[PDB]
């Protein structure tokens, strides 16, 4: 899927 | 006066080391409910603990929700399990969302806090929209758009396009439009915009914001790429 | 007749995919208690689910048990009680597996490689129970492991080519038992090398290929850093 | 610590 914020 | 707001922040960090996020999220829920405003450290510990906790469920959700589609007795086995996780997931979202609207958001001076917590609000309502099914769906999809917009406009009038938080906001927001609100148009619209605008002052990003700023723009761009 | 032993094995594999081992271990506990003997697949699903579940606790245990001493009062009691919460959480897992082993698995396994496999596990979980074990009852659990391991070593040491992974692993975990648990750095390498050199002799045989080498590597990695 | 069986 699409990417998003993480750390 | 019942309890010690500080030992909790510690337990939260000791839980992180032991990699027990469910425990870590609980310790941070208790801290937020203390009323005081979350310090940058405590604010991260919170965002970290919950994104890790809801993370496992969203991941498990997709996995099970997939093998569900791909016998009846053989599918009902998978159907009910995805509903068990789904509610487990819906619970996490509601605690954070409450913790946000009732304590965090209304109680945050720093505009970058008001956009940070508000990004979260947009985020968790979106995860709640992903697993969301039925009619109430369109309603939660809206709570997200608004929470994200309310934050975008705040950063779009308070933070340099190179600032990570605003970049991330643009990133997650754009993804909301693509996946959730089935609008592949508006999807890249803000993706590029926030990206090109970030490139302009790219030569700034003092050696501080520097990394995270670029990391996101990369994702911002990676998104744009695989969207065309 | 109160339930479907098969759907459980399925739920156990659907839980693995979704990476929910606590769920996975539960489904396999239910399967073992059905009485039937565990097929090679079901047997792995069990070993996998439980080693993954106790794994998280042993790891978290060390982490918290460490920062406990370093910050060695109100700041230490915070960490002390947390390691005791995990410890019992860990002790519970071990007791379910250990019971599942001595009451169902071990007494009901034809294949000698099963009798040494389940018995290896018995030696393993009693050892994890010995790691976090404190006090007097300690020496007692440390013994239950040694014996379970020995009872298995001798079985493989008279039933499986030194190149067979399961026996290699048995030698591997056993040797580690002697080093860390039974503070005997002597006997530690004793079997480590032995099972290693003996494995090298028919090394030109080995399907088993990969796992066989993987272990021998660990077997050797151990010897090196020991 | 020392190594042991895995997968």
């Amino acid at each position: 899927k699409s990417a998003t914020t993480t750390v | 006066g019942s309890m010690d707001k500080n030992e909790l922040v510690q337990k939260a960090k000791l839980a992180e080391q032991a990699e027990r996020y469910d425990d870590m999220a609980a310790c941070m829920k208790s801290v937020t409910e203390q009323g005081a405003e979350l310090s940058n450290e405590e604010r991260n510990l919170l965002s970290v603990a919950y994104k890790n906790v809801v993370g496992a469920r969203r991941s498990s959700w997709r996995v099970v929700s997939s093998i569900e589609q791909k016998a009846e007795k053989k599918q009902q086995m998978a159907r009910e399990y995805r509903e068990k996780i789904e509610t487990e997931l819906r619970d996490i979202c509601n605690d954070v969302l409450s913790l946000l609207e009732k304590f965090l958001i209304p109680n945050a001076s720093q505009a970058e806090s008001k956009v940070f917590y508000l990004k979260m609000k947009g985020d968790y309502y979106r995860y709640l929209a992903e697993v969301a099914a039925g009619d109430d769906k369109k309603g939660i999809v809206d709570q997200s758009q608004q929470a994200y917009q309310e934050a975008f406009e705040i950063s779009k009038k308070e933070m340099q396009p190179t600032h990570p938080i605003r970049l991330g906001l643009a990133l997650n927001f754009s993804v909301f439009y693509y996946e959730i609100l089935n609008s592949p148009e508006k999807a890249c619209s803000l993706a590029k915009t926030a990206f090109d605008e970030a490139i302009a002052e790219l030569d700034t990003l003092s050696e501080e914001s520097y990394k995270d700023s670029t990391l996101i723009m990369q994702l911002l761009r990676d998104n744009l790429t695989l969207w065309t």
